[PDB]
RNA sequence: CCCGCAGAAGAAGCACCGGCUAACUCCGUGCCAGCAGCCGCGGUAAUACGGAGGGUGCAAGCGUUAAUCGGAAUUACUGGGCGUAAAGCGCACGCAGGCGGUUUGUUAAGUCAGAUGUGAAAUCCCCGGGCUCAACCUGGGAACUGCAUCUGAUACUGGCAAGCUUGAGUCUCGUAGAGGGGGGUAGAAUUCCAGGUGUAGCGGUGAAAUGCGUAGAGAUCUGGAGGAAUACCGGUGGCGAAGGCGGCCCCCUGGACGAAGACUGACGCUCAGGUGCGAAAGCGUGGGGAGCAAACAGGAUUAGAUACCCUGGUAGUCCACGCCGUAAACGAUGUCGACUUGGAGGUUGUGCCGGCGUGGCUUCCGGAGCUAACGCGUUAAGUCGACCGCCUGGGGAGUAC
RNA sequence: AAAUUCUAAU
């Protein structure tokens, strides 16, 4: 429907790992999804990963 | 991250803020400036 | 059934099995933690529940749950676990004493205090 | 088959009771005439009689006090596949004595209060109430 | 045990407050931390989590855990069910076993009544007594529902002897029927083979294509071969324990019913284990093979099409013998017997004068009654009796050993 | 004559 199941992208750049690695684990969401009738709050998560 | 209040929490170091939608459009700065002062902040205590 | 019926073949009882065969019949057992973890409870609620996994001296391996709040429990630390099951928990059907062996009671608490092993300040 | 005879009399009456019908005919015996005696000297029915030589019949004359059966409730209980037998201490009674039960004494067929003022106990017949 | 001294002086906690279940507000957190016996609470305005105020129940105790009975009529002797909620064996015969129409006489085994012996003490229950009361101790009774022996009663059950005819069976005459086993024969049609006439299509589909045809098809006419099934009659019509049985004819053979009379004299009903029959598919041996058609091949449709549709097509379907033993084998309704308002039909016998009756099987509606309701309703799922089979939450599973 | 599907908080 939208976006990725797996989306994976290389990032150069000067001291992008002493920034962005604080950025792994798990993400949260609550809100309206799209792929909804009615009008039901959802709760999701995604995972992300910095190497 | 709250989108009906308009919130986004931290929880490890139990910071909460209501600007979900600076953040939405890359202004995330504000997040990882407190979290890196905290890091930071145990790497000098672990000197023993 | 007709009376000659019974007469040939009584009535039969149900065998009605226990749902706490660890305790063979005991109120408390004791035992040794050997793996402490969390686990998620089934639909619909959502938490991390503190379990453990526990060798009794009768020879059983066993699922425990560890309730109040913060624990003191590490891998080889002697408990005494008692009946009693967590109903959204898959497989638990023993909780630990609190106030026992290795096993201190829940700090700051003010209400129930003897469910949780909290001497009266 | 045919393996009881006293129920047979007694659904008779029922389905009479029931279908208001004026009397009741059967075949005859001497226990059934003896049960249908102290039906006809304890008020439950109007009379009763015995025709014929060779294969005799007995007929009951069933009565309605207000446009409805006076038979309530008619049941056996010594059946053949299960005998009940009583002493006389532990004779029954029934709708607290309102109603009677009928029993075989070695005097005879009678009912419970005769049976316990002769002493005696039996084979119980039947509960009419 | 009693008396004197001083002073309220030495002495209250535990669980719970959403419903079941007696007893509510504020703050903190925000599907996190946590609660929970079952429903279930917490997602930024929680009487359900943690704390505080108030309140409720017990009280030198209060809660939790373990174990037993109850509630549970949820193994139903007291005191349950089986058409559709779990539950009637696919059907039948039948040994052991359970049950038994009617009358007379005898017996006293079951049964009933009385008496005697025993049923240890303690325990439970009742009237008293002693510890200041109670717990506790103790006097007498009642009870210990049981067993054995002796004497009596004979209504019911059982034994023995003699009976009786209504249950059950035999005989005389007849009626109807796709009831079963064996053999023969007839007609229509499809297929194949040979020949005559005749010429460009046929077949199939929603539309097409594969396929057959100028080597003469399809159409049409004549003769022959072979196999399988029996149009019309034909009908909620008939026969059979069930599974099932359909052209005509002969031979062998089972049961049902009807009218009058005669005969035996309870010879009866049900049935665990046992035995026998049991659609279709399937298996072995030997034949047979027209039509149809699993598997298989090709042509289509489709995003795909190991399918539905089209053209072919092998086991099988058929016969003899032998296994298999299963079906939504269903009326989802075990067999036997008695009783209880009516109406409209079908089929098959018989008596009296088209009318009047009287038996067997069968279809539809409906009254009381019954049922959770739907519905059943003299062919009961109504009121009773005898015997058998079966059920005890849903998955796992009619599965593993 | 054709024609598949609609997760997870009311
Ligand atoms: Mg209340
Ligand atoms: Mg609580
Ligand atoms: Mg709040
Ligand atoms: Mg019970
Ligand atoms: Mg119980
Ligand atoms: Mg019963
Ligand atoms: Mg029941
Ligand atoms: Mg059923
Ligand atoms: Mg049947
Ligand atoms: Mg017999
Ligand atoms: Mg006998
Ligand atoms: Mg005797
Ligand atoms: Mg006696
Ligand atoms: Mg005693
Ligand atoms: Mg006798
Ligand atoms: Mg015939
Ligand atoms: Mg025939
Ligand atoms: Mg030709
Ligand atoms: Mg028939
Ligand atoms: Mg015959
Ligand atoms: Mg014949
Ligand atoms: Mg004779
Ligand atoms: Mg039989
Ligand atoms: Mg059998
Ligand atoms: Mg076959
Ligand atoms: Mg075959
Ligand atoms: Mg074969
Ligand atoms: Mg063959
Ligand atoms: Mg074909
Ligand atoms: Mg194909
Ligand atoms: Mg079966
Ligand atoms: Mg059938
Ligand atoms: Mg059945
Ligand atoms: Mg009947
Ligand atoms: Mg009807
Ligand atoms: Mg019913
Ligand atoms: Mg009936
Ligand atoms: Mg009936
Ligand atoms: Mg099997
Ligand atoms: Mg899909
Ligand atoms: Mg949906």
């Amino acid at each position: 429907h939208g976006g990725y199941k797996e989306i994976i992208a290389k990032i150069s750049g000067d001291g992008v790992y002493g920034r962005l690695k604080f950025e792994s684990g798990g993400h949260r969401v609550q809100r309206v999804p799209a792929t909804e009738s009615q009008g039901r709050i959802h709760t999701s998560a995604c995972t992300v990963a910095v190497m | 991250y709250n989108f009906p209040q308009g919130r986004v929490t931290d929880h490890r170091i139990n910071l909460t803020l209501y600007r979900l939608d600076e953040v939405m459009e890359g202004k995330l700065d504000m997040l990882i400036e407190p979290i890196i002062q905290e890091h930071q902040a145990d790497q000098l205590a672990a000197l023993s | 059934a007709t009376v000659n019926q019974l007469v040939r073949k009584p009535r039969a009882r149900k065998v009605a099995k226990s749902n706490v065969p660890a305790l063979e019949a005991c109120p408390q057992k004791r035992g040794v933690c050997t793996r402490v973890y969390t686990t998620t409870p089934k639909k619909p609620n959502s938490a991390l529940r503190k379990v453990c996994r526990v060798r009794l001296t009768n020879g059983f391996e066993v699922t425990s749950y560890i309730g109040g709040e913060g624990h003191n429990l590490q891998e080889h630390s002697v408990i005494l676990i008692r009946g009693g099951r967590v109903k959204d928990l898959p497989g638990v059907r023993y909780h630990t004493v609190r106030g026992a062996l290795d096993c201190s009671g829940v700090k700051d608490r003010k209400q129930a205090r003897s469910k949780y092993g909290v001497k009266r300040p | 088959s045919m393996q009881d005879p006293i129920a047979d009399m007694l659904t008779r009456i029922r389905n009479g009771q029931a279908a208001n019908k004026a009397a009741v005919t059967m075949p005859s015996s001497k226990l059934k005439v003896a049960i249908a005696n102290v039906l006809k000297e304890e008020g439950f029915i109007e009379d009763f009689k015995v025709e014929g030589d060779t294969k005799p019949e007995l007929e009951l004359t069933l009565k309605y006090f207000q446009g409805k059966a006076v038979v309530e409730s008619i049941q056996r209980v010594s059946r053949p596949g299960l005998r009940i037998y009583k002493r006389k201490d532990e004779l029954p009674k029934v709708m607290a004595g309102l109603g009677i039960a009928v029993v075989s004494t070695s005097k005879g067929v009678m009912t419970d209060r005769a049976a316990r003022q002769a002493g005696l106990g039996g084979e119980i017949i039947c509960y009419v109430a």
